[PDB]
């Protein structure tokens, strides 16, 4: 009946805490922008200790770990800039014309002169764009040259995604939720803790997510304000759809040095056939996915609510289109195939178009802009469309009709699309609690 | 039955005390990671000071001077340790934990030692 | 004889026992250096650590209650300490470090608490 | 009372000795910060690597076998600890405390050990 | 002043051609060359 307090060291209590997290991954053989020259190598086994009866909530929405990555993503894209090449002297005027012989079709064969490696010499060379990357005053101009400067990727280095681990130092942990039916805040009753997340692909995208992970039972339906109509929808599928993408024009580069030690690779002369590049994807899956998605949508809209698709209408090119990368080149897809759709109460494989940019501003970067640049041979990519991001038209009047749009407003929801279920605690080891102890007395 | 790291962050206070080597062991083990080993280092440095000053440093568990007041919580010790976890426990003794901390290194520790040195002092 | 840091490398186990001292001051005493100076207290703290969880934090030497189990090694008190150097011991018990620190948390300071915890209880 | 950190710097010996635990609390709690931090943590991990040495890490004060040798300081008991502060004291043993940190690891600590290791032998 | 410590009775194995302090003062000598060059004037106008 007389009560001491006690001191316990190592006791399993944590609060809630924004730290520095760092990056893991397994060492493979070069240079991709990700792993940089270093990135400390995974733990040959990884110890996923499940956590009975521990009840945690869960926001994806503010989540830190989302926005560490956005920073992450967006430093390392300027770090792997840096020594390469700047094409400052490129904002030449360009003498362009037409292909030619273009039947039912827009890219332009450029001639402009160049600074060679003498400071005094110069040579007329000539160039292929496509022509998303000039524009006219036949005089043309580079795209970029009145917004920003420019510099020339490396061409070492691949854009090809690996699986990332995020890790937590040690005092701190990362939690899991392994609830199926999670929606995307809440309180997860089935929780396991891990030092560092699973391999996450930084996979660059927009609309569509590509080459994710797949939501288990049912397709999962994750916003921050569902009847609010500004705030995105993130959808993550339960089956993934396959795509195709493929770039079919044999791309030849030569290699003209514009300076001392400099060297800019430009796109020669297209041999053979003049086709487009372009995406395909199965009607029949397409059609079921799309089913099984307005199935679990109606859940929030009551029952027999009529749910159209449309298509992308607001915003810049750059951002209507589902643009990524594929074999080094940036693709924007037209979406308007997938998205005209109405839902009330052979294969046949549906056919994307897609257009090619060299000059790109990802993340709403204004500022140093890249030029991709140009990928010999014919480009084929085979991906997974393991998520979507859709958007209202607005208030809707309420049981009368509901239109989606694609959207992919921000970057950071495709981070969101694989963080939803992690989250960074401190631990707190030191607990106090009485008992019927007394230290010896002095 | 070992579970794991934190693997009795669910079970009752007092089936989660008889692991505390298990939470013990990982909780010490460019720049990123650099500034967050020595975050790492620390906090952990920082707990270690705290069972400097209730000397305590080289014990898990260690038993105080101080008394419970009641104000700080009302259960008893069946209430505490069978029925409550850790995580909800430091919830509820989250206005307290700065003030028993107080406490904690002033009402023995600060006399402990003086007394120490009168009783020595012979 | 103080032969300095690391003198007893190379003498027999029980004589370089003596100067644990010596080993144990210079133990812990722009990117390049900084770099360095975490991972030597980071190390220094890993030790530490472990005398922690073993209770022997502010001792040099302490005495255990794990049993010598005779598969780790078939040697006796006088063949270990009187004709072999900890160099070469560390190399013949180099398979059971892992094993014999497991052990050491668990066999005793594991239960060391909880019988504490029981004991203390009246 | 309690005047805060550092607040018996100015006072006597005897009386600063009381408040030991306030100096020890605040003296452990981008690139300029992370230096200063690693900096910081590295100056209170000698102090306690020095008190480890000494056998006393989970202490503020402890006695020793070391005697005073009367060439350190020709005063006594009243005239230290009842006229002199601890800085004009650190002062005055200025010439010594690398003498007597090493008498101090060496004479008791260096030697308690030993005679622990013959005496715990049975 | 250094101490240099003599360890008696003490034999270990050396490698002088698997040894890292070679690899890391050649990465050094390399790396403070280039940190050395950056503030200097460069001659890129000099290719006339
Ligand atoms: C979703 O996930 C899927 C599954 O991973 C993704 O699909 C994969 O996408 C990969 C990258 O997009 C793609 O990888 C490419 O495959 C090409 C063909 O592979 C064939 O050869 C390999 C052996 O090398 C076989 O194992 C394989 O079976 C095939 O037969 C490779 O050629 C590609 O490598 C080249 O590109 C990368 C950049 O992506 C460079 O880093 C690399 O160095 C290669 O580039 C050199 O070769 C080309 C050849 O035309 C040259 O044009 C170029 O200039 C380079 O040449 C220089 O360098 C070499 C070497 O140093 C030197 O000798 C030479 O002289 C030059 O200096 C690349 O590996 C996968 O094939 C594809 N998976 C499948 C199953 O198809 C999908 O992308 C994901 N989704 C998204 C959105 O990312
Ligand atoms: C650097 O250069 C690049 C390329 O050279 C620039 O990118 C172009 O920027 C221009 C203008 O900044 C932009 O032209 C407008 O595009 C809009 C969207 O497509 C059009 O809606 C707009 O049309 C209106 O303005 C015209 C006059 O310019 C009118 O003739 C026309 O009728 C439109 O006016 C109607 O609408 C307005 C607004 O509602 C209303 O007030 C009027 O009363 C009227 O009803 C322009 O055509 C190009 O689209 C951009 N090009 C590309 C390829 O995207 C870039 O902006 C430059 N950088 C900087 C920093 O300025
Ligand atoms: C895109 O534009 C670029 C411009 O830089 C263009 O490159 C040039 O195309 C012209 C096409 O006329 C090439 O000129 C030809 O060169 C050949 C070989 O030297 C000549 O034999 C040709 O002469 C014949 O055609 C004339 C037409 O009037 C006749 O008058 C004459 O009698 C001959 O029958 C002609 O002069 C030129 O060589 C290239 N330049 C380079 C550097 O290659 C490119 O071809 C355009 N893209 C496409 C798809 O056409
Ligand atoms: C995109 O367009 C380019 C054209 O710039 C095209 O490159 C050409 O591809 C073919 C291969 O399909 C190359 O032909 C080979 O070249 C090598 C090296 O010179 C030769 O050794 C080869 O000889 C073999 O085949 C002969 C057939 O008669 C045999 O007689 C001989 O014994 C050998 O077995 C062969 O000629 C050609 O050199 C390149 N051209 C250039 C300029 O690189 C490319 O194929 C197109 N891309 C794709 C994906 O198709
Ligand atoms: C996911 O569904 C859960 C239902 O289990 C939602 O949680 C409720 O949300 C409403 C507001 O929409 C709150 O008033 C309730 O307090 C919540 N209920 C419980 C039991 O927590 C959650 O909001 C949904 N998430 C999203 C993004 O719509
Ligand atoms: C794209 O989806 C396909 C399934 O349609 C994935 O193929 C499966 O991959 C898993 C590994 O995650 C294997 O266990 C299965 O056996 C594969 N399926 C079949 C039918 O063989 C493929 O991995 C996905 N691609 C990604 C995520 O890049
Ligand atoms: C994407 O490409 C893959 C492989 O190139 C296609 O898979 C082929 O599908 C047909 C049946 O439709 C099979 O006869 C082939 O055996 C498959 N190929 C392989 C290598 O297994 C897939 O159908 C393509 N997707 C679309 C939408 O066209
Ligand atoms: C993507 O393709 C669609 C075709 O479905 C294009 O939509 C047309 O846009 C024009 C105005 O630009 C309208 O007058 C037509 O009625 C639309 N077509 C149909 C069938 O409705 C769309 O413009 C394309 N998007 C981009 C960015 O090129
Ligand atoms: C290259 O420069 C000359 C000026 O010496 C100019 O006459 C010519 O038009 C330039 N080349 C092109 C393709 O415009
Ligand atoms: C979010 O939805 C609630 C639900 O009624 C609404 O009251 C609120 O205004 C919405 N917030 C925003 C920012 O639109
Ligand atoms: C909507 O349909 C589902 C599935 O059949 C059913 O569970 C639910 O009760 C329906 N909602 C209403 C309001 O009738
Ligand atoms: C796509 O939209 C257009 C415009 O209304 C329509 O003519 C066409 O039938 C739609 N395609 C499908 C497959 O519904
Ligand atoms: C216990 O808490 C009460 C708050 O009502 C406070 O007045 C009292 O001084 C505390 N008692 C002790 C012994 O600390
Ligand atoms: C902590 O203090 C606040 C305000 O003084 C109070 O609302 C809260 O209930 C207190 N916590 C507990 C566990 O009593
Ligand atoms: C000693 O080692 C043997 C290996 O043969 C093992 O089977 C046994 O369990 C060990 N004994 C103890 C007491 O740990
Ligand atoms: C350690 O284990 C390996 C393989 O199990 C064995 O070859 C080696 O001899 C062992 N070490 C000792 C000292 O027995
Ligand atoms: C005390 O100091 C004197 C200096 O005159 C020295 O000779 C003597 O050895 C010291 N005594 C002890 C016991 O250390
Ligand atoms: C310390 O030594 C120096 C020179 O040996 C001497 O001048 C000074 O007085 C000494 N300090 C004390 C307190 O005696």
């Amino acid at each position: 009946e007389n009560l001491w307090v006690t001191v316990y060291y190592g006791v399993p209590v944590w609060k809630d805490a924004e730290t520095t997290l760092f990056c893991a991954s397994d060492a493979k053989a070069k240079h991709n922008v990700w792993a940089t020259h270093a990135c400390v190598p995974t733990d040959p086994n990884p110890q996923e200790i499940h956590l009975e009866n521990v009840t945690e909530e869960f926001n994806m929405w503010k989540n830190n770990m989302v926005e560490q990555m956005h920073e992450d993503i967006i430093s390392l894209w300027d770090q792997s800039l840096k020594p390469c090449v700047k094409l400052t002297p490129l904002c030449v005027t360009l003498q362009c014309t037409n292909y030619a012989p273009f039947l039912i079709n827009e890219l332009k064969n450029c001639s402009f002169n160049m600074t060679t490696e003498l400071r005094d010499k110069k040579q007329k060379v000539y160039s292929l764009f496509y022509r998303l990357d000039v524009v006219q005053i036949k005089e043309y101009r580079l795209i970029n040259c009145n917004t920003s400067a420019i510099t020339q990727a490396c061409p070492k280095v691949s854009f090809e995604p690996i699986p990332i681990h995020y890790c937590a130092p040690a005092g701190f942990a990362i939690l899991k939720c392994k609830d199926k039916k999670f929606n995307g805040t809440g309180p997860c009753p089935s929780v396991s803790t891990v030092q560092c997340t699973h391999g996450i692909k930084p996979v660059v995208s927009t609309q569509l997510l590509l080459n994710g992970s797949l939501a288990e039972e049912e397709v999962i339906i994750r916003s921050e304000n569902i009847t609010n109509n500004a705030k995105n929808i993130l959808v993550q599928l339960n089956t993934p759809v396959q795509i195709n993408c493929t770039r079919p024009n044999n791309n030849t580069v030569k290699s003209i040095r514009i300076g001392p030690g400099q060297a800019f690779y430009y796109t020669g002369d297209i041999i053979g056939d003049i086709r487009m590049a372009h995406c395909n994807v199965s009607k029949a899956t397409w059609n079921e996915t799309l089913g099984k998605v307005v199935k679990q949508l109606r859940k929030h809209f009551g029952n027999n609510t009529i749910i159209r698709f449309a298509q992308s209408s607001g915003g810049d090119l750059e951002v209507t289109t589902h643009s990524f990368n594929c074999g080094g080149e940036f693709f924007y897809c037209n979406t308007s195939g997938l998205f005209n759709s109405t839902w009330i109460s052979s294969n046949d494989s549906i056919t994307l178009p897609c257009r090619i940019k060299q000059i790109i501003n990802m993340w709403q970067r204004i500022g140093q802009a890249m030029y991709a640049p140009p990928i010999q041979g014919v480009i084929r990519c085979v991906s997974n469309i393991t998520g979507l991001i859709l958007t209202r038209d607005g208030g809707s009047t309420n049981s009368t009709t509901e239109t989606f749009r694609p959207g992919g407003g921000d970057m950071r929801d495709n981070w969101r699309s694989e963080l939803y279920k992690y989250k960074v605690v401190k631990i707190e080891p030191l607990g106090v609690a009485p008992t019927r102890c007394k230290r010896r007395v002095v | 039955v070992s579970l794991g790291f934190l693997g009795a962050a669910g079970s009752t206070m007092g089936a989660a005390s008889m692991t505390l080597t298990v939470q013990a062991r990982n909780l010490l083990s460019g720049i990123k990671q650099l500034q967050a080993r020595v975050l790492a280092v620390e906090h952990y440095l920082r707990d270690q000071q705290l069972l400097g000053i209730w000397g305590c440093s080289g014990k898990l568990i260690c038993c105080t001077n101080v008394p419970w007041n009641s104000s700080w919580s009302n259960r008893n010790l069946s209430e505490i340790w069978d029925n409550m976890t850790w995580l909800q426990w430091d919830k509820e003794i989250s206005n307290y934990t700065q003030i028993i901390y107080g406490l904690l290194e002033e009402s023995q520790n600060q006399q402990e030692k003086n007394e120490q040195d009168l009783l020595a002092l012979d």
